């Protein structure tokens, strides 16, 4: 368990990819 | 002086010799001399080893020769068992004592080699993906670009060069989750660190005398004792262990010093049951480690030949040296001039490599620092 | 019955009957009834353990003037006066060795090694300010510090295509921590460079503070108390006039304390406490600060509960090492015999299947 | 600058100009501190099992 899992850093991309979708969102205006 | 074999007689046997014989029981006997008012000369066994009623069956070495007449006062490190207890007379034991097992003692080993690894080497390369590609996404938010990379570069890195800020409201926003994403990463690579470093090293891997592994044999695990000895005796009357026992002669030696080399040279992985001379021997070496439970509570006493005049009077003079402390200031004397460290198995690190990895990667960038700001040099 | 070797003399009244474990030990009563209650323990195991050695039968007869002996005006009462008085050849039970016991009645061979110890041992501890230049980043850690001093010369030598102590101060505190501001670069090249280099700054916390926690995780905390010759226990009021140490009266060890020990002798005997219950709750009292007594004892007293704020002197290391058991009138010569059912005894590890129902405990261990 | 304080001094901004919110706002970055000394410790911890 030394080396950690791309799989395990789920949430991290999920908040990354959900900021740039708000951020584009809101940008539109 | 002490009438000795001259080459130790272990095959060639040279004729005797006088040497120099000193030590506690040396000490012990002539305090016993001041008081029993006796006179003698002092000699070494024929053989190296104690002895037992091996096949007619006869007792080997001292206890035969103790028998025989040709002695009349055995002294020296001797176990206490019901065989030898049916034929001499010994008084109450000098020194308490019982079993335990040596091992090589091994190195802390610190273990950073992971100086990038204990995320992956993927995530380290996927890390930079990403910065790249969310630096340029906020640019194209704000309608301040060809050193932007600066801002999250450092950010994640804590920097602080701050060339400039976002003017775009986008991006004003967007960067807090970059921030909380630098914050949660080290926040990660500190905590699996530290997890890593939880991975204790088991060192008395058998666990006092009912460890399988030590209990049936492996051939991965290597062991022995020496020959003949009383430990024999209480193996071979326990016959649990006996294939451990059995196994055991395949290994088995004539001389202590013998496993001691072995298990120094790292051969031999476990010598035993010489407590009481185990103690010095690793307070005095300081790279072996004792261990396990106590076996066979028992312990060195003075035997004598069968019911001669003397055992009445032997005893009183032990208690009485037991009584004014005398033993104890024999101890202080012989016994407690040795020590080492002997903390415990300690955790730590000073690794000089698993940094200087880190470091060669700062001199590699200093070149391509060089080379990359002479391009830039030659671009403007 | 005075410890974990012949505790018992508790009868069942249900059925005037006793468990199969235990042995009629009647009192003979105080015309002496005979008929007090059944015993248990440990000697009592090992007798019955000889019981099937050698065939012999049982007078498990209790003892009733005094704990042990003494030679009033030389004369022995106690269990040696019993066996003195002819009344009784054989008798068991915690009864020290030495050489005046020696004296008249035998002894058999030993089998629970035993000595002098004390037990005071609520204080506790941490571990000293002795690991922040702990084994982490000692030697690495200068040369770290002066692989960052070289950096400057790079630093020089690309300004020149006003900042030597600037440079200095910053790179400095970046390693630890930005705090303090200054206008690092002056165009693209340092920029980048010294860049790479906050980059180790932070593995090198992510390091530090590991192995830190970490090495904060051991606690031995080995307890720091004054051994059997020290002055504080040699001469108490000479040395420091705060200092309770006590024992019990009748005991065994008198003989060697008023024999060897007469300066601490008279300095204690205003502590010489009764019974052991009552010295158990004295010591968790504070009353008394320390005493000082035989080891089996106090090894079992380990396995209660005040015990894990009450240990050993931190070692096997006791005064005058010693054990006990059977003892006989120089008569009856089956010494011999159960000479070796004793050792026979030891031949098969039996002492640990005893221990083990005895002599095992927790806050101990 | 508060939000980017809680978790990492990064980018510049002049915070104060009079001693006044120089105070204020300061106690509060001292909270910050021992928020993120809470947390890893915990996150190692919970890590362990
Ligand atoms: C440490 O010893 C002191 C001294 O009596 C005591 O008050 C305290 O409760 C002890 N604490 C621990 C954790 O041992």
């Amino acid at each position: 368990s030394s080396q950690l899992d791309i799989d395990n850093m789920a949430g991290v991309f999920y908040m990354l990819g959900a900021a740039m979708a708000l951020s584009l969102i809101t940008f539109i205006s | 002086i002490c009438t000795g074999p001259n080459d130790t007689s272990p095959g060639s046997p040279r004729h005797t010799v006088p040497q120099c014989c000193y030590g506690f029981c040396i000490d012990l006997l002539i305090k016993l001399a001041r008081t029993m008012q006796f006179t003698y000369e002092v000699h070494l066994v024929a053989d190296g080893k104690f002895g037992t009623q091996e096949r007619k069956k006869e007792w080997n070495g001292m206890m035969g020769e103790l028998l025989s007449g040709q002695a009349d006062m055995i002294v020296a490190p001797l176990t206490i068992n019901n065989e030898r207890a049916q034929y001499i007379e010994f008084s109450k034991p000098f020194k308490y004592q019982g079993l335990t097992i040596l091992v090589k003692k091994e190195i802390p080993r610190s273990t950073l080699d992971s100086f990038m690894q204990p995320f992956q080497s993927t995530l380290w390369l996927l890390v930079g993906l990403s910065v790249h590609v969310v630096a340029v996404m906020l640019y194209l938010l704000d309608r301040t670009l060809s050193s932007a990379m600066w801002f999250s570069w450092g950010v994640l890195l804590n920097s602080g060069i701050g060339e400039g800020a976002p003017r775009s409201f986008s991006a004003r926003i967007l960067g807090m989750v970059w921030a909380g994403f630098a914050m949660i990463i080290v926040a990660s690579y500190t905590a699996n660190l530290a997890a890593f470093l939880v991975l204790d090293r088991p060192e008395e891997r058998i666990t006092g005398i009912n460890d399988p592994r030590l209990r049936n044999p492996s051939d991965k695990f290597i062991y022995a004792t020496v020959k003949q000895s009383s430990v024999d005796i209480y193996f071979r009357r326990q016959v649990e262990l006996s294939t451990m026992y059995r196994h055991m002669e395949k290994h088995n030696y004539e001389s202590a010093a013998e496993a001691i080399q072995a298990v120094r040279d790292n051969k031999l992985h476990a010598f035993i049951w010489d407590s009481a001379v185990l103690e010095f021997e690793a307070s005095q070496k300081c790279d072996l480690v004792t261990t396990g439970e106590l076996f066979f509570r028992s312990g060195f006493g003075i035997g004598m030949r069968k019911d001669s005049p003397w055992k009445q009077q032997v005893s009183l003079s032990i208690l009485k040296s037991h009584e004014n402390g005398f033993m104890e200031d024999l101890d202080k004397t012989w016994v407690r001039y040795q020590e080492c460290d002997s903390r415990s198995n300690a955790p730590a690190t000073l690794t000089c490599e698993n940094m200087a990895g880190v470091f060669m990667l700062v001199a590699g960038g200093i070149v391509a620092g060089i080379f990359l700001i002479f391009i830039e040099i030659a671009y403007k | 019955e005075e410890a974990p070797f012949v505790i018992v003399e508790s009868v069942d009244p249900l059925s005037g009957t006793c468990m199969r474990n235990t042995v009629p030990c009647q009192k003979r009563i105080i015309e002496p009834g005979y008929i007090k209650k059944c015993c248990k323990g440990f000697c009592i195991d090992i007798l019955k353990k000889i019981s099937k050695s050698v065939k012999f039968t049982y007078d498990l007869y209790l003892v009733t003037n005094g704990k042990h002996g003494k030679k009033i005006n030389g004369t022995w009462n106690g269990m040696i006066g019993e066996v003195v008085m002819k009344r009784a050849y054989m008798a068991v039970g915690s009864l020290t060795i030495n050489e005046e016991r020696s004296e008249v009645v035998d002894f058999s061979v030993p089998f629970i090694e035993t000595g002098i110890s004390v037990m005071v041992s609520r204080s506790n501890g941490t571990v000293s300010p002795s690991a922040f230049l702990e084994p982490f980043s000692a030697c690495v850690w200068v040369m770290m510090f002066v692989m960052l001093l070289i950096v400057s010369a790079v630093a020089v030598f690309v300004f020149e295509y006003f900042t030597i102590g600037k440079a200095i101060w910053l790179l400095w505190g970046l390693v630890f921590n930005n705090s303090v501001p200054v206008q690092n670069p002056k165009g693209t090249t340092s920029k980048i460079m010294v860049s790479v280099w906050a980059f180790f700054a932070v593995i090198f916390l992510a390091s530090y503070t590991a192995n830190l926690a970490a090495f904060m995780i051991q606690e031995e905390y080995v307890d720091q108390v004054s051994g059997l010759s020290d002055k504080k226990f040699q001469r108490p009021n000479d040395f420091s006039p705060p200092f309770r140490f006590g024992t019990v009266p009748n005991g065994s060890t008198e003989r060697n304390i008023r024999n060897n020990y007469a300066e601490m002798h008279a300095y204690m005997g205003k502590f010489n406490q009764r019974g052991v219950d009552d010295a158990l709750l004295s010591l968790k009292t504070g009353k008394l600060d320390a005493f000082i007594y035989d080891a089996a004892v106090l090894n079992y007293m380990a396995g209660r509960d005040e015990g894990c704020k009450l240990v050993t002197i931190g070692s096997g290391k006791v005064f005058a090492s010693t054990g006990y058991g059977i003892a006989i009138q120089k008569d009856s010569g089956w010494k011999r015999q159960v000479d070796l059912a004793i050792l026979q005894l030891f031949g098969d590890g039996e002492m640990e299947e005893l221990e083990a129902l005895w002599l095992t405990g927790i806050c101990h261990n």
